[PDB]
């Protein structure tokens, strides 16, 4: 699927794209504080970023979908 | 040992022993190499080893009659055992030989008490006990039905990992 | 707040170099005024320049915060003649040198790591007596050391270089080993030192008498007196040179092929043998002459004079010599001679 | 210097000759010097066919000392 | 000799009866036989049904293609039959499938041709026989010390570590620059991604890498790269190809759902895995080595020949938020019955925690590390350590085989 | 995996159903069952007779169809023919894959001699360092 | 000889250094070296947590007492922590767990002495080694 989900539960630090930018396969989509890491979630696929739907400092759960590429 | 080993019996050690005996005439007699063969025995044997410390084991005693370190497999004590580096009276010896003065009422008094807490403090069972380094502190009455018992459990000993070759070497 | 990662390399860059020294300027300074060199000085001498890699520099006695890095001995591994080797050298002015838990935890990791990949092993020592503060753990762990020869005795050469004062406990571990080399007059291997020896016997005995080198040797207990500590990684290079790694591997073939045909030296044997039946010779003379050169490399020459064992050559292969020796004793095979060749 | 040399041992030639010589016997040369890329591989290896007593020496000495060697 | 196959087919002749499963049983008797003993490599290069895919899954690599190969027991027809469930042949069974969900594919081709040249590039790591060894290229050594011998390569490690304990790197940056040539051929690179597993030469010298990826749920172990590693590191050791662990691990991946699918039992496996293996284990720590994870992660008690460690290695109980609750739990019960800033005060505790104890040294005084060196010293430790191993005298006492979980 | 490299004695009862890749995995002959027997209640085949008649005779049920006849009546007694010669003991007896056929009261008696007779085995396979089961 | 292992503790001893790992390591190797040798034998019987689940993991058996042993690598306020699941130490650790969910219990005893029985009853079974002649 397209859709880019949250692995794991933790909080949003920062995010690297914005809504309707171009983003290829391994470029970054976000930061969660997670396990006391400032874990990088990616995009997995090449399109483009739709349905952005995180803020910076939200705490989202797991499997929370991030953006669809 | 070597014969013991050889032909399979179980070996135990019954320790009361200050080591190995002090002088030039022992020294030129060859005592290292003679201990040195008796450490190379006692490791070399692949049969169950059972140690009783009965009083001292002190140094190269100790080491040698069958301790945990070199290889032995069941190591009790009785409660006379007393396991440490030197006697008393050696420790005592070199304790005076710093501030030699040794006609000194002083330094008599000085001996005695330290004497008195090396074997209240130091040549005891107890430090091995609780490092260990011995398996048990035993009731003298049980020595021979704790030898049977364990004797018993080190029936079938296999003793590994060792590597196969021609043969050990020992000094000779 | 965390060091940064640049910061962290700094701090171990300078633990480095504080563990090289370990002792301190004071112990330095009480080197210096009796001139012997480190343990690691020591060990670069003898290793190929370079191939020394350093285990445990950094271990110390757990809970105690006067423990000193390194414990009293430097261990690791290297070449000599590009041939791995593991190497140990105590260290005189951490502890005096005495037995602690890491000293025997560092040397028992060494020895399992030679019986582990085959090599040799050379223990340069000069003292490792008890420790003064914790002496049941040095009588442990003499023990323990002495234990982990079962993994080395026949499987691989064994060598101690006797470089300082080996006393006590500290002469069971050396005297298990293949081949030990004391330095003259520095060298020196006793059980029960002059002080104990009088004031228990009441002889009188000084330490040269007691375990000097050449009373050692000519009892057969050192195998090689040298005046240098440079001789003696001298000879500990001739003798690898003639020995496989371990109880499996070939030796190195030196020379293979030299002077195939009838020589003039070979010549000279018919009439080396005196005429009358009394007259002693040199055995040297023969042993020069019927192998493949010179380089007839003798073991406890001082031991059982009467005999000779030395390593030679045939067709570059290395060989275990016992000569007869003539000029001493008429050759006849005494006491020392025939305990000599038996462990040759 | 401790290389065994090409010698001229009786005669002189001219460079040309020389050339010549030198440029036929590199031609002549055994190729590669030795197969390093030679590689250890103990299966089937003879002495794992024999018939050893369970208590045979050969064991030792032949067996163990084959697999082991390298 | 290796045995490659190329499988497609849809499972049993029908026709013919039950002799097609005598000959299935007998084709799983013979890769259940070779196990350990030949490298078995399946390609599967089309839909594999009911009993082709079993010996696949016996072999030790499995290399899928992309879209037109496919495995699975039972087809989408008795799947709806049975289940109700809706599901293609594609989802089912299909390359993405059996690498990112089962872990059962070790590589996913883009195609034919590249399915062939990843078959390649593993032989040309394996030896043809568990008696021989894997094919070693003759390779110009340096001659000097290992900090003369230095590139400019092994100097950019001492600066990869990023300055923060909680910002990840890449740990294929690190294999990379240890490796020949940078070469590495990873091994079933979309499963489990917080484990990175592979294959690649130090100085020609065949080796498989194991190592954390703080990039993926920090590092942390989970049962699906327990599993990954764990038979990894058995085929090397089946195979005489010594491993190398690069180690930033902070721990077990914490869940419920860990507990019920049993990474107790299951992250055993990595344990027994490594505590089996005979062939050199070298380990480089890279900061974090915490408790069980650390004894997992190639310890020097589970027998690992060579550990070292970075200036930037943590090795710890726990970290030191954890363990100052249990340290200091009476003075911070005090300070509670006091009334004072107690949130002050496990800071501060807490930094004298990190700052005594959460580094490498308590485990170097241990010599539980062989050496704490500078990060670019990393290539040459590894590569004296496996040519000084090539052969180990280690043995195991006797047994018909060992007890694995599974 | 385990089944096949285990050496001990292996002993396999069928009692009704073995079909298809469970049949290899559940103690079959040639996975180096020492004894296996069946009772006569045993079904042993590919797999079961509405799939196997949906394969073969597949097209057959088609121009059925296109014909008109009652397929589902011909697919009963399609099942019913492959049932009755197919999905029994006999078929794997006659192959050698069940050493024998026998009435269930026997199964304590011929496990106790079977065993019997294995209880000594020498089984030879190549020489591994260990091998590498699925993990 | 066979070794038994009764299991019950809070892991390594926090004040202790990576000592306790050290020693952990040492006895997870030595319950791989036996591994297929003796047969090993652990009863949980109590809450083991942490580095105390390997070695039952490791060991052929595992016998837990029915809602009074646990075990589990990460306590339930970890847990919590990372995932905001809430679960009681029984629920993820508990016997029943562990027999029905991960396959990780051998045996749920009722009780101490149920326990004991059935470790009994497993030993009268075994071999006391992978050489002798069995029982
Ligand atoms: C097929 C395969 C098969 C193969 C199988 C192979 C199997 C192989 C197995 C092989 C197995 C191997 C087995 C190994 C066994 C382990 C050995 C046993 C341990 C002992 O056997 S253990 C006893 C210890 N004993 C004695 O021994 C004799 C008796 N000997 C003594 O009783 C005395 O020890 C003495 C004097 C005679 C010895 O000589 P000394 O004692 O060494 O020297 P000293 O005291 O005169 O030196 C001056 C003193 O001044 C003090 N001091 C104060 N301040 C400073 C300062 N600032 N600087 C320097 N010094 C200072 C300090 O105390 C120092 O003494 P230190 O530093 O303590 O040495
Ligand atoms: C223990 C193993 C088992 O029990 S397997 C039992 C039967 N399993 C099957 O796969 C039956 C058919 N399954 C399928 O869906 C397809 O064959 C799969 C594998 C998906 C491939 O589809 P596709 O590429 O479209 O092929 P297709 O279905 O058109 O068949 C092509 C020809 O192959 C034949 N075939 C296929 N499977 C079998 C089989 N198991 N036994 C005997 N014949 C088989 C088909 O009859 C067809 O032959 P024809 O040339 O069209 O007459
Ligand atoms: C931090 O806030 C405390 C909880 C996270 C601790 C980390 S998570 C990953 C490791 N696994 C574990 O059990 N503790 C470690």
């Amino acid at each position: 699927g397209d859709a880019v989900t949250a692995p794991m539960q933790g909080t949003v630090v920062k995010v690297a794209v914005e809504e309707g930018q171009e983003v290829s396969a391994g470029d970054l989509v976000v930061v969660l504080e997670a396990m006391k890491m400032e874990n990088p979630v990616t995009a997995h696929k090449d399109g483009t970023i739709t349905g952005l739907a995180v803020e910076a400092g939200a705490a989202i759960t797991q499997g929370t979908v991030i953006a669809e590429i | 040992i070597r014969f013991c080993d050889s032909y399979n019996l179980p070996l135990v050690f019954v320790v009361d022993t200050p080591g190995a005996m002090p002088g030039v005439a022992e020294e030129k007699g060859g005592i290292i190499k003679r201990g040195g063969r008796f450490f190379n025995a006692i490791v070399e044997a692949d049969v169950p080893k059972v140690t009783v410390i009965i009083r001292k084991a002190y140094g190269g005693g100790y080491a040698v009659m069958g301790s945990k370190q070199l290889s032995a497999d069941l190591n009790f004590a009785w409660p006379t055992a007393r396991i440490a580096v030197i006697g008393a009276e050696g420790a005592a010896q070199l304790l005076v030989k710093r501030f030699p003065d040794p006609n000194a009422p002083e330094v008599q008094k000085i001996r005695d008490d330290f004497i008195e807490g090396y074997n209240l403090n130091m040549a005891t069972p107890w430090i091995a006990a609780e490092r260990g380094y011995i398996d048990a502190v035993i009731q003298p009455h049980e020595t021979r039905l704790l030898l049977r018992k364990s004797l018993r459990l080190l029936r079938d000993k296999q003793n590994g990992p060792k590597v196969q070759r021609k043969h050990g070497l020992l000094p000779l | 707040t965390n060091k940064t990662t640049a910061e962290l390399l700094a701090e171990l860059r300078e633990k480095l170099e504080l563990a090289k020294e370990p002792g301190g300027e004071k112990a330095v300074a009480k080197r210096e005024k009796k001139g012997i060199p480190s343990a690691r000085a020591r060990i670069n001498a003898l290793l190929d320049p370079g191939s020394f890699i350093e285990i445990g520099a950094l271990a110390k006695t757990p809970g105690d915060p006067n423990a000193l890095y390194g414990d009293g001995v430097v261990t690791g591994r290297g070449t000599i003649d590009g041939r791995p080797v593991g190497v140990f050298s105590h260290d005189q002015t951490v502890f005096q040198g005495s037995v602690g838990e890491m000293f025997g935890r560092k040397v028992a990791r060494l020895m399992e790591w030679v019986a582990m990949v085959g090599c040799p092993i050379i223990g340069i020592n000069d003292s490792a007596g008890a420790r003064i503060q914790d002496a049941v753990t040095s009588l442990a762990w003499y023990a323990e050391l002495g234990r982990r020869h079962e993994m080395l005795r026949g499987l691989v050469p064994e060598i101690s270089l006797i470089f300082g004062k080996c006393a006590g406990g500290a002469v069971y571990s050396p005297i298990q080993t293949d081949l030990l080399v004391a330095v003259r007059d520095q060298g020196y291997m006793f059980i029960t030192g002059p002080d104990v020896i009088k004031d228990v016997t009441g002889e009188d005995v000084t330490f040269d008498e007691l375990g000097g080198a050449d009373e050692q040797a000519k009892r057969g207990n050192i195998h090689k007196v040298v005046n240098s500590e440079a001789e003696a990684y001298q000879y500990v290079r001739d003798y690898l040179s003639f020995l496989p790694s371990n109880h499996f591997d070939n030796p190195p073939i030196v020379n293979p092929g030299m002077e195939p045909e009838i020589t003039p030296h070979d010549l000279e044997l018919d009439s080396i043998v005196p005429d009358a039946d009394n007259m002693a010779y040199d055995m040297h003379e023969i042993l020069l002459r019927i192998f493949d050169d010179g380089d007839v490399f003798e073991i406890a020459e001082q031991r059982g004079p009467a005999m000779i064992t030395a390593f030679a050559r045939v067709d570059g292969h290395p060989v275990g010599v016992i000569a007869n020796q003539p000029m001493v004793l008429s050759g006849a095979i005494d006491n020392e001679a025939s305990d000599k060749a038996a462990s040759f | 210097d401790h290389e065994a040399h090409i010698k001229v041992l009786r005669g002189e030639p001219t460079p040309e000759e020389m050339a010549a010589l030198m440029a036929v016997l590199a031609s002549a040369g055994g190729g590669p010097a030795e197969p390093v890329k030679k590689e250890r591989n103990m299966w089937g290896h003879p002495v794992d066919k024999l018939r050893y007593s369970v208590f045979s020496w050969q064991r030792v000495t032949l067996l163990e000392r084959t697999h082991m060697r390298r | 000799r290796p045995l490659i196959g190329i499988n497609d087919g849809a499972g049993a002749r029908i026709q013919e009866g039950v002799v097609s499963l005598g000959l299935y049983s007998r084709i799983f008797h013979n890769n259940i036989k070779a196990s350990g003993v030949i490298p078995q490599i399946s390609l599967i290069m089309g839909a594999a049904a009911g009993g082709h895919v079993y010996s696949p899954a016996l072999t030790d690599f499995v290399v899928m293609v992309d879209q037109t190969s496919q495995m699975f027991i039972t087809g989408p027809d008795v799947i709806k039959t049975v289940t109700g469930e809706d599901v293609t042949m594609e989802e089912l069974g299909g390359a993405h499938t059996h690498m990112a969900k089962s872990g059962t594919a070790h590589y996913v081709a883009s195609g034919e041709q590249d399915a062939f040249d990843y078959v390649r590039d593993l032989l040309s790591y394996l030896p043809p026989n568990n008696y021989a060894d894997p094919p070693l290229y003759p390779v110009a050594i340096p001659e000097g010390s290992i900090e003369e011998t230095l590139t400019d390569e092994d100097l950019e490690l001492d600066t990869l570590i990023p300055d923060s304990p909680n910002q990840p790197y890449d740990m294929h940056e690190v294999i990379t620059r240890i490796l020949d040539d940078d070469e590495f051929l990873e091994v079933q690179a979309g499963y489990a991604g917080n484990i990175v597993v592979g294959f690649g030469r130090v100085e020609g010298r065949p080796v498989g890498i194991v190592a954390n990826q703080p990039t993926q749920f920090a590092g942390c172990l989970d049962i699906n790269a327990s599993e990954k590693a764990a038979r990894f590191i058995r085929t090397c050791d089946c195979f005489n190809i010594p491993i190398v662990l690069l180690v930033d691990v902070p721990g077990f991946l914490p869940g419920t759902d860990q507990e019920y699918n049993g990474i107790i039992r299951r992250g055993a496996k990595l344990l027994y895995a490594y505590g089996e293996a005979t062939v050199a284990k070298v380990t480089v720590i890279t900061r974090k080595s915490y408790g069980g994870a650390y004894c997992v992660m190639g310890s020097k008690d589970m027998g690992a020949d060579v550990v070292v460690a970075w200036p930037t290695a943590q090795i710890a109980v726990m970290g030191a938020s954890g363990a100052v609750g249990f340290v200091y739990r009476q003075q911070l019960k005090e300070a509670a019955k006091n009334g004072e800033d107690v949130d002050a005060l496990r800071l501060e505790l807490q930094q004298t925690y990190e700052d005594t104890l959460v580094n490498p040294y308590i485990a170097a005084e241990r010599g539980y590390v062989d050496a704490v060196i500078p990060p670019s010293h990393t290539r040459g430790y590894v590569a004296n350590a496996l040519r000084l191993l090539e052969r180990k005298i280690v043995q195991m006492p006797p047994k018909k085989h060992g007890n694995i979980p599974l």
